């Protein structure tokens, strides 16, 4: 039971994780800290998607 | 026009086997012996494969207006040929058993090589009927030939009645035809009202009898599993191969079969021939029913190509080779079935049940038996699918999709039963000219997988022999 | 150059061995285990001799090595063989598959030996010949004799003559349901070749100039389900996959082997190979399809393996969820894609293989087949239930395993090219999971008190754990190190890519 | 409810049709001659029927 929950658990971490690299391209935490705002210049709906399902 | 030179040299096929008759005839009454008259009416019929290369030196030309020589008929005057050879080879480890009388069997199928070799020939309709009748004597007769059993008089009683009414149906739609036409030449045919199309549906019925059509195939079941398997080797190949000769040329040259009422006729013969054999072969647990039952379906395939004969020249080659890989199919697995029997034995039992094991009592005949079986499916290296290859070819190429889709579903429902045989040859067990016999089915074995692997050269001698 | 004779060893593997068992009976165990090597050697060969690194765009005509000879003038068939750097990758994994066949199969000897091996030769090399195929009568030919001594394997294999089980429903439906199908793709060629000869006028059955013969909208797609049918019945999808279970739990497990790791590629192969390129907008039609398709077999394979109760079953029906993933990644529009079913179907082959040798080890061990009869056997069992804990990891997206790189690049390029059907996709790893821990638990945890027949349990001999542990090692190494195999199969990659794109 | 597979039985249909009908195929053979010359007339018959709808 543990096991089912903790990947029903990664399933959403890696739903994140494709959203990230369709949105961001780069997965590196530094270069994602210093490219996240370049890249949102026009649209920002579609972020809280990413970030609520890697919450 | 009267006889020349080239008209006996054209003719010197149907010349030799007569006088193979004549001097076998006599040779009986000299002394009725049997290995004199096996080795007579071998040599007679080898003497007509040899003769082949003189008409070859001969071009395309007539004899008579009852026949036109071609190189198509060089080719058919062979397939026929060998049918006769093979069946006598077979025949000869058959009758040593036989109690009397062995000597009457070589002058029929001698009488039957004639038809066969007439109804290559072909250019008016009375030929035709001269061929088809030739072959079907000695054919009303060899199924009853060993009489003693009380199922070979049947089979020669079925096939006997059932093949007067078919000769009796073409001949009253050869006569209705000519009523309208001023000619029986199939040339001179067809220079659509309803009467000449209401004759030519009256020689389908009287044809397809003997080329076990859907409407007509309930003989080839019984006399198959009556009469003796070398009278089934011939009976198998070598008048159907003859016949289909025959058949082909009528629609090739007569200009009534270029019309679309015959053709919608004859495709649906095609099309339930191969569904109504196919669906019924499964259930057979007898050899000789069992390759009756594929008969059907393989007469079929020849028919979807047929159709398609007026449609691009490839249907010529495609008729021609399927006819070979067929030969050759059908006569390594009936030598085999014969082959069981090497004494006479009264009847022989022969099943699907009867043949567990054989490959830990004879292997190497076990072996000639599922290669041939593989070949009449449409396994690859085998001769049967480059024929299975072109009919699809030909059926593509006329767009009758619906005749070789059922090609195909046929092919898929056919595969079961010659499956089965190849592998219950697998399962746990429950004289000189015999030798001969066992050559003949090995060195079909050789040729069908060599021509099936390596096919090229068979092209070559059938466009060879195409005009 | 080669490509002749590496098509050409495994037949004349099966003529020496058959020869030779006049001479002895221990004589094909050695033979074809040198054979073999040499089929690698060559393979190898050509991995590390041959630009694997080539050009990316090429072109689709690009090939390291090639083969030309008239067969049949009269159509233009010819042996055409040619071969690329995907194909390269095939040729190697059969070569490895060959060698744990026959290495699987050693010390088996019985009434006739000869024969069985002759046809295990017969067969890999069928598939070999398949991977280097561009004629299209070559390929079909090859693709259709491979399929025949695997019946005779069944059939006089399953068991020897004893059941009727073993031919009449295992072996009839898998020769029936494969050869149906593949005379569907033969008209499909027809009518191709058909098309092509009306467009220029020449019979030609050869790839390069039936890759961009015109054709009229609404004529390719038939003949684009017409390839698909045949592509849909060796690799397991939905409608049509009912073969595959009763083939991997009748026929002994080297001749599943056969059945599994390297059958189910070849269909694949062919989706990137033959039916891609052929017909651009008909598959870009179909594509919605086979997205269906592709999700309703993960979730239907899984659900099948879970309520399952023998392993050679269970095994078998993970295969047909792992082959959805691939599905999906071809009938998109991405490189990477692509590139994550290649790795992914290297390591089915390679994950698949390992557990089909134990489970026929385990059998043979405890001389009983149903999974919940036993039970708790770790504490008889020293290697076996240890490296098959981590195959059983393997199957699912373990990281460290190549499945994992697999399967998750494929969904990284199919959410790339379209959202909600790839969002459906992912939860097939939860559901690998529920199989993986059904067959771990079922099998090996718990009491061996469970069968009566677990308390007397043999050795495991060394040659079995030195190909296993080959394998995990080799398995690991994929997962880790994925790097050089996708170098070697970019080009090839992209170039198919390229052309649907352009071409659409 | 997937303790039995579906979709394998479904498709077994064909298999399933194709037997049943071969089935009453061959108990549509009799063995009497009569019904084999009566098949004979009513080829005749509908062979002549479908040339004249042509």
């Amino acid at each position: 039971k543990a096991f089912v929950v903790t990947r029903v658990g990664d399933v959403f971490l890696a739903f994140a994780l494709f959203i990230l690299y369709n949105e961001l391209g780069t997965l590196n935490f530094r270069e994602m800290v210093e490219l996240a705002p370049a890249h949102f210049a026009d649209g920002n709906n579609m972020l809280m998607w990413a970030t609520l399902m890697l919450l | 026009m009267t006889i020349t030179p080239q008209n006996l040299i054209a003719l010197l096929p149907l010349l030799i086997v007569g006088l193979t008759v004549v001097v076998v005839m006599l040779s009986i009454a000299w002394r009725r012996n049997h290995f004199l008259n096996a080795t007579l009416s071998v040599i007679g019929l080898n003497a007509a494969l040899v003769s082949l290369w003189f008409v070859g030196q001969a071009g395309a030309m007539d004899v008579t207006p009852l026949m036109r020589v071609d190189g198509f008929a060089m080719l058919y005057t062979g397939l026929v040929l060998l049918a006769s050879l093979a069946t006598c080879t077979f025949a000869y480890p058959w009758l040593e058993g036989y109690n009397d009388n062995k000597d009457e069997f070589y002058l029929l199928v001698l009488i039957a090589a004639l038809g066969g070799i007439l109804l290559a020939n072909a250019n008016h309709l009375a030929s035709l009927f001269l061929g088809i009748e030739l072959i079907s004597l000695p054919l009303f007769g060899l199924v009853g030939y060993a009489f003693r059993q009380k199922r070979s008089l049947e089979a020669s009683i079925k096939y006997t009645i059932l093949s007067a009414a078919a000769s009796s149906f073409l001949l009253f739609g050869m006569a209705l035809v000519y009523a309208q036409s001023g000619d029986l030449s199939f040339v001179a045919l067809g220079k659509n009202e309803p009467l000449l199309l209401a004759g030519f549906g009256l020689m389908i019925v009287g044809l397809g009898f003997k080329l076990s059509l859907v409407p007509f195939h309930l003989w080839t079941p019984d006399v198959y599993q009556g009469a003796p398997a070398p009278v089934s080797t011939f009976l198998a190949t070598a008048s159907k191969i003859a016949i289909f000769g025959v058949v082909m040329r009528l629609f090739l040259y007569a200009p009534v079969g270029d019309s679309e009422a015959i053709r919608v006729v004859l495709a649906i013969i095609a099309f339930a021939s191969i569904i109504f054999g196919n669906l019924m072969a499964l259930s057979q647990t007898n050899i000789k029913r069992l390759l009756g039952y594929s008969s059907i379906s393989h007469l079929g395939y020849l028919l979807v190509a047929l159709i398609a004969l007026q449609t691009g020249e490839m249907s010529m080659e495609a008729v021609g080779v399927y006819l070979a890989g067929y030969l050759f199919s059908s006569l390594g697995a009936f030598g085999v079935v014969s082959l069981m029997s090497s004494p006479y034995r009264g009847p022989d039992a022969d099943s699907l049940f009867s043949y567990r094991g054989l490959f830990w009592h004879r292997p190497i005949l076990a072996a000639v038996m599922t290669v041939m079986m593989l070949s009449l499916a449409g396994i690859p290296m085998t001769l049967g699918f480059i024929g299975k290859f072109y009919v699809l070819a030909v059926g593509v190429q006329a767009h009758l999709w619906w005749l070789v889709g059922a090609v195909v579903v046929g092919s898929a429902i056919g595969l079961y039963y010659y499956l089965r045989v190849a592998v219950s040859l697998y399962l746990h067990a429950p004289n000189w000219q015999y030798s001969a016999g066992g050559i003949v089915v090995l060195i079909s074995a050789l040729l069908v997988l060599v021509l099936g692997v390596w096919p090229q050269p068979l092209i070559s001698i059938v466009r060879l022999a195409m005009p | 150059m080669l490509l002749p004779w590496l098509i050409l060893i495994p037949f004349i593997g099966g003529f020496l061995c058959w020869q030779t068992e006049r001479f002895g009976v221990k004589v094909p165990r050695w033979i074809a285990l040198i054979t073999m090597g040499l089929t690698l050697a060559l393979s190898l060969q050509l991995w590390l001799q041959g630009g694997y690194s080539l050009t990316q765009s090429a072109g689709i005509p690009q090939w390291q090595s090639e083969f030309d000879m008239p067969w049949i003038p009269r159509f233009g068939i010819s042996i055409h063989l040619a071969i690329d750097g995907l194909s390269l990758l095939m040729v190697v994994l059969t070569g490895l598959l060959g060698v744990l066949a026959v290495l699987c199969s050693w010390k088996e000897i019985e009434k006739y030996q000869g024969f069985f091996h002759l046809n295990l030769m017969w067969i890999l090399g069928g598939v070999i010949g398949v991977f280097l195929a561009i004629d299209m009568f070559l390929f079909f030919f090859f693709w259709e004799m491979m399929l025949v001594p695997m019946y005779f394997l069944i059939a006089l294999w399953g068991h020897k003559a004893s059941d009727g089980k073993t031919r009449i429903t295992a072996a009839t439906k898998f020769f029936i349901y494969t050869q149906a199908s593949g005379l569907v793709m033969l008209i499909a060629i027809l009518a191709l070749v058909f098309v092509h000869y009306n467009a220029t006028g020449v019979w030609t059955f050869n790839y390069e100039e039936l890759l961009n013969t015109p054709m009229s909208s609404g004529v390719e797609y038939l003949l684009m389900l017409g390839f698909f049918i045949a592509f849909a019945v060796k690799m397991p999808v939905v409608p049509l996959h009912g073969w595959l279970p009763d083939a991997h739990s009748q026929a002994p497990t080297a001749g599943s082997v056969d059945l599994a790791g390297i059958l189910l590629k070849t269909a694949a192969y062919g989706l990137l190979r033959f039916s891609l390129p052929l017909f651009p907008n008909a598959s870009a039609e179909f594509a919605p399809i086979a997205m269906w398709l592709g999700v309703i077999g993960i979730f239907y394979g899984a659900w099948m393996a879970f309520a399952q109760t023998d392993i050679k079953r269970l095994i078998a029906y993970t295969s047909v969820s792992h082959m959805g993933f691939v599905l999906i990644a071809i009938y998109t529009g991405s490189q990477l894609a692509y590139q994550g079913a290649v790795i992914q179907m290297i390591a089915h082959g390679l994950s698949a293989a390992g557990l089909f040798i134990l489970c026929g080890q385990l059998y043979e061990r405890i001389h009983t087949r149903d999974m919940r009869m036993m039970g708790g056997l770790w504490s008889k069992m020293k290697w076996l239930p240890a490296l098959s804990l981590f195959f059983a990891v393997a199957t699912l997206g373990m990281p460290g395993t190549g499945n994992f790189v697999g399967e998750f690049m494929i969904l990284f390029g199919s959410f790339q090219v379209v959202p909600v059907i790839t969002v459906i996709s992912t939860f097939g790893l939860v559901f690998a999971s529920v199989y993986s821990l059904a067959m771990l638990h079922r099998a090996y945890f718990g009491k061996a008190k469970s069968q009566i027949a677990s308390q007397e349990l043999p050795g495991m001999s060394l040659r079995e754990l030195f190909m296993i542990l080959l394998l995990v090692v080799l398995l690991v190494l994929l997962g880790f190190y994925p790097q050089p195999i996708l170098d070697t199969s970019h080009s090839a990659i992209g170039n198919i890519q390229q052309w649907f794109v352009n071409s659409v | 409810l997937l303790k039995r597979d579906p979709l394998n039985s479904m498709m077994n249909i064909p298999a399933v049709l194709s037997r049943f009908a071969g089935k009453g195929l061959l108990l549509s053979e009799n063995g009497y001659l009569r019904w084999y010359v009566a098949s004979m007339s009513i080829g005749a018959v509908v062979v002549l029927a479908l040339l004249m709808v042509l």
